């Protein structure tokens, strides 16, 4: 399962643009709240990675293979911050039903 | 101040009930 | 949940009234004699 | 006063009274109007 | 501050109620030494201070 | 909670007290006399008498009154509304003997030195010249003028500068001799007082006091002054009254509602009142708030929730005034309860009337008092984006 | 039921009174005022005061706010320069979860960075609302010019420090001043037992004595604020007695002799020697009183004047001259007896209310660890005698003064002229 997940990570292809997994999340309301709660350096790296991926997609290029994002290396930075947004979101919801 | 004058008279307009009105 | 249930129970009567108006309206407009 | 509190205060009921009245008004209007036209000509 | 200040108490006691005229909505400019300041402003010449 | 015991004297003056273990006491005199009993020729008589009442009586010429009540160590106080006038003293219980004799002078045997009269006139007038700074009071004294047009409930407690300047001892004497009758008076005591001692003191002093269609008009006043930084807007409908039972189900509704400074009020007078909301906002958002407010009132009218009602019942439960709140708060409640209801309603009866309130009767009473009603609107400040009367009146109801 | 004041071993001073009241009140008192900051973390106590409804380890901000409003209870924070007090109140049937919320807020905050970043704008708004009146600004200026390090720190956050207060500063302040030896949990309308159980599930883990504050040092001086107000406000104080001395009682008797607020509405407060000494010479509107603020290491006593700018000078001089008369022994025993009666009536009316009673017990706890029955105090105030009052006066008339003035100060005198 670990090797097949690495093979699917190579087949997804966002590592060839230098992106992380959390860069590829669709910005819903909860995702934008999690992005807003990021520290400044992580937010700046995320915006630069997104801009570089957009530029590479503009020129129809990819990064060189040494510059790709290694599956093992990818960091799920937004995840911790996101869970909270969802948790808080759900809590408010249940309370609504009260 | 705000008490120097009183609301102007609307007698020619006021109708001498709410439910019906 | 319970709150939304209260809301539904509170608005469904109003909603039924609205549907009633529509019934009269649609029928009158359609001139469907069956009604 | 009763009518207002019963069929004219709640907008839903306001619509109900309007629609129902209109449904019958046509019957009455057409009938009455026709009587007049016929009498005229 | 119950017997010591009395009337003056509310001046020494913030009381943010937390849970549970009003404030009236309470600049970036374009970009040492010692000597009495001397302000200068010109019709067209930008102003300056030569302290 | 100890019961409030009420007795009645020759004059008709009532002597109400509610003993408590706190040490000091708040002894006050209430009088059923306000701006509602004035007839536009003496529109500032109660206010100007409230200024003159501490400036000396025969027995206490000059500063004597203030001095003694100062020496004893008593923070005397007073106030006037559109329906009630109160003169109360907070003092160490043991001083009741003098806290009561002093109050007797203040209600009768008072001396309105013309000399003093002159100064108080100036005081009142000048303050009024500045009373305009209290925008909120302004908004609330027009929410009264435009809602009770043509009635004695439109006129303010202070009166118009005109009357203030044009007032004389005899006029005052009249208001004093006319609206200070013994059957319209309550001697209320709260805290460390004994009821029998207070009754004996009322028999000894104060036993001399002589024994002898308000309408709401759905309307609008707009005071536009664009130089002010913030706008204050009050919207009200006709409150049930003081005695009306539904007042309690309306208080719970206010507890459900609780832009900016969006307060809510249920002002009650004798079988009338103003029930509504006052909010201060930047001019550009007045429209939004007015709408939000409405949507909310409407929410309660058709879509209440037991949960929220509970939230409202509980907040109301923690508002009831009690010995914990202290003597003055309680006295004040004793004086208003004997003047308005004719009796002191205990907190257990308030709790029973709160717990009988559910969501169905709350939305029924809210539909009775808020839905499809013509409001009174009072705006002051940059109020151009404040909607006119058709938009507010249309927001007083929902199509759906 | 006399307060069952008991000091748990750690240091927390638990106290309670089962008044069988319908609405109870439970407060927690910490020696963590604004005097415990230094020049590197100014305004941290203001953000801590405004951060009572933040996410805690045990309850979120939404859960705390909706749970306190669900039962209709109240949570408030009152802060002086020495002490902070977090108070909850509500129906007896809901005070268990009210103590859950309050003890979570006191003991286990999280201080998330996005929450404090949202709170800094509220900090600015709260400071503007607080400085809407002249008395607050002139007292903050008076403390800033009167003291050097500790009590000179403002209650409200400075303008430059907004945007600079971090989560780490709040965490450091809480970890260094919210310890069990500086805390008293006081409950009116509750059983003492429960206070103890909540005092072990909470309030027992942080048990150091914390970070000791610096001794406050007097400096003297005068700070003036020309801002074109209609009235000139001026406070002139000097160093006085601290909390825990009979000279503090003498200074309280001295302010009630000089005048400490009107007792009659629209009165002229006739007796106030100050008010009399001003009113015999000036017919302009004025308001002259005596100011006293005593903290556990130092106190400030002086005069406070509001007057028309023009007369601002001699009115201040007249008030000062009156205190000099009291420094020369020119007083009567009936005046001191009336001052004692005013002071003791003010104390009894301060403790007559439930929240004032809870605050008093709280303060006494943190200050002396003991409860002093209202009665005891009465006889101690009586202990103060005429000469004692005179003595405190001479202290004021001699000690270097500190002056905070604001308004149109073209005719407001200076300290070397005063």
């Amino acid at each position: 399962l670990d090797g097949f997940r690495k093979w699917y990570y190579n087949a997804a292809g966002f590592n060839k643009l230098g992106l992380m997994r959390d860069d590829t999340l669709h910005e819903t309301e909860d995702v934008k709240e999690a992005i807003r709660r990021l520290p400044e350096d992580l937010y700046n790296d995320r915006m630069f990675r997104i801009k570089r991926a957009l530029d590479l997609t503009m020129r129809h290029q990819i990064l060189p293979k040494d510059q790709w994002t290694k599956y093992e290396e990818d960091k799920f930075y937004l995840e911790p911050y996101l869970k909270e947004v969802i948790r808080e979101r759900k809590e408010r919801e249940e309370w609504a039903k009260k | 101040s705000h008490t120097d004058v009183k609301v102007p008279d609307f007698s020619d307009y006021r109708r001498a009930s709410s439910e019906a009105r | 949940g319970p709150r939304y249930r209260e809301l539904a129970r509170n608005w469904i009567p109003t909603a039924g009234m609205w549907g009633t108006v529509g019934a009269v309206g649609l029928v009158w407009a359609t001139d469907w004699r069956l009604i | 006063s009763r009518l207002y509190s019963l069929l004219f205060r709640r907008t839903s009921t306001f619509a109900l009274t309007i629609a129902v009245g209109a449904l019958f008004f046509e019957r009455a209007f057409d009938q009455g109007a026709d009587a007049i036209y016929e009498h005229i000509n | 501050v119950a017997a010591r200040s009395g009337p003056f108490a509310p001046v020494l006691s913030a009381t943010s109620r937390g849970v549970a005229g009003a404030v009236p909505a309470a600049p970036v400019l374009d970009v040492a030494a010692a000597r009495p300041l001397v302000a200068t402003v010109g019709l067209n010449v930008p102003a300056s201070v030569r302290f | 909670v100890p019961e409030t015991q009420v007795s009645i004297l020759d004059n008709g003056l009532r002597v109400a007290s509610e003993q408590s273990s706190h040490a000091t006491c708040t002894v006050g005199v209430w009088i059923d006399a306000g701006s509602r009993y004035e007839t536009e020729k003496n529109n500032g008589a109660g206010y100007f008498l409230e200024h003159l009442a501490f400036k000396g009586t025969k027995n206490r010429p000059g500063n004597a009154l203030e001095k003694e009540v100062e020496s004893i160590g008593a923070h005397l106080n007073a106030y006037s509304t559109r329906e009630h006038t109160a003169y109360l003293i907070k003092a160490l219980s043991k001083d009741l003997p003098k806290v009561v004799e002093l109050l007797a002078d203040i209600v009768q045997n008072s001396s309105l030195e013309d000399s003093q009269i002159e100064k108080e006139r100036d005081v009142i007038l000048r303050e009024m010249q500045e009373n305009d700074a209290s925008m909120q009071n302004v908004v609330f004294d027009y929410l009264h003028a435009t809602a009770f047009q043509g009635t004695p409930l439109a006129q303010a407690v202070e009166g118009p500068s005109e009357n203030v300047r044009r007032l004389s001892r005899t006029d005052l004497t009249d208001y004093l001799n006319r609206h200070y009758k013994a059957p319209r008076m309550v001697l209320a005591a709260a805290g460390g007082v004994e009821h029998q001692q207070l009754l004996d003191l009322a028999q000894k002093h104060l036993s001399s006091v002589s024994r002898v269609p308000c309408r709401f008009t759905g309307s609008e006043i707009r005071h536009r002054d664009d130089a002010l930084p913030l706008a204050h807007v009050a919207i009200a409908v006709e409150g049930p009254g003081w005695a009306n039972p539904d007042n309690v189900t309306l208080q719970v509704a206010n507890a459900i509602i609780g832009c900016q400074s969006f307060q809510t009020f249920n002002i009650s007078y004798s079988d009338t009142g103003l029930l509504g909301a006052h909010f201060v906002c930047d001019a550009m958002s007045i429209d939004d708030m007015v709408f939000f407010l409405q949507g909310q009132w409407m929410r309660l009218c058709t879509s209440a929730t037991e949960s929220e009602v509970t939230r409202g019942k509980n907040i109301l439960r923690n508002a009831l005034v009690s010995h914990l709140d202290g003597t003055t708060p309680v006295c004040e409640d004793i004086g208003r309860s004997l003047l308005t209801y004719g009796r002191r309603i205990p907190l257990a009866e308030w709790e029973s009337r709160i717990q009988e309130v559910d969501a169905q009767m709350l939305r029924d009473i809210c539909s009775k008092y808020f839905y499809d009603q013509c409001p009174a609107v009072a705006g002051y400040g940059p109020i151009e984006q404040l909607p006119d009367y058709n938009r507010i009146r249309s927001g007083m109801f929902w199509l759906r | 039921q006399d307060l069952e004041f008991t000091k748990l071993p750690n240091g927390l001073v638990i106290a309670s009174l089962e008044n069988y009241a319908p609405l109870s009140r439970i407060g927690l008192f910490v020696k963590a005022g604004s005097r415990y900051e230094d020049s590197n973390n100014l305004g941290t106590s203001h953000l801590l005061r405004l951060a009572s409804s933040l996410t805690t380890k045990g309850a979120s901000s939404f859960k705390i706010t909706r749970g306190i409003e669900a039962v209709g209870g109240k949570l408030s924070v009152t802060a002086t320069r020495e002490n902070m007090a977090y108070t909850v109140e509500g129906i007896r049937s809901d005070i268990e979860i009210l103590m859950e919320f309050l003890l979570n807020v006191t003991t286990a905050p999280e201080f998330r960075r996005w929450e404090v970043a949202a709170l800094r704008s509220q900090l600015k708004i709260d400071k503007a609302v607080a400085f809407q009146n002249s008395q607050t600004r002139i007292i903050e200026n008076l403390h800033d010019v009167a003291y050097k390090n500790a009590l000179a720190n403002p209650l409200y956050c400075p303008d430059y420090r907004m945007g600079k207060i971090t989560s780490e500063e709040l965490h450091y302040f809480v970890q260094n001043h919210f310890t069990s030896a500086r805390m008293a949990l006081v409950g009116l309308g509750v059983s003492h037992s429960v206070l103890k159980q909540v005092a072990e599930q909470f309030l027992n883990m942080r048990g150091g004595l914390g970070l000791a504050g610096a001794k406050a040092k007097y400096r003297g001086g005068e700070i003036r604020e020309q801002n074109g107000d209609n009235l000139v406000h001026a406070a002139i104080v000097a160093e006085s007695a601290a909390i825990g001395n009979a000279e503090a009682n003498a200074f309280s008797v001295l302010q009630h002799l000089l005048g400490a607020g009107p007792h009659i509405k629209r009165g002229n407060n006739t007796t106030s020697l100050l008010s009399q000494s001003v009113a015999k010479g000036s017919h302009q509107p004025f308001d002259v009183s005596a100011f006293n603020a005593s903290y556990s290491d130092s106190g400030l006593f002086g005069i406070y004047t509001i007057s028309q700018a023009a007369a601002a000078g001699e009115v201040i001089n007249a008030a000062y001259n009156q205190v000099k008369a009291v420094a020369q022994g020119n007083l009567s025993s009936a005046d001191v007896q009336a001052a004692k009666n005013k002071l003791k009536a003010g104390y009894l009316m301060s403790v007559e209310t439930s929240e004032g009673f809870l605050s008093e017990i709280g303060s006494q706890a943190l200050a002396a660890g003991s409860y002093m029955p209202p009665s005891t105090v009465l006889q101690q105030i009586d202990s103060v005698a005429d000469a004692d009052v005179v003595k405190a006066a001479k202290k004021f008339v001699s000690g270097k003064k500190s002056m905070a003035a604001s308004g149109n100060l073209g005719h407001t005198p200076f300290l070397d002229e005063l």
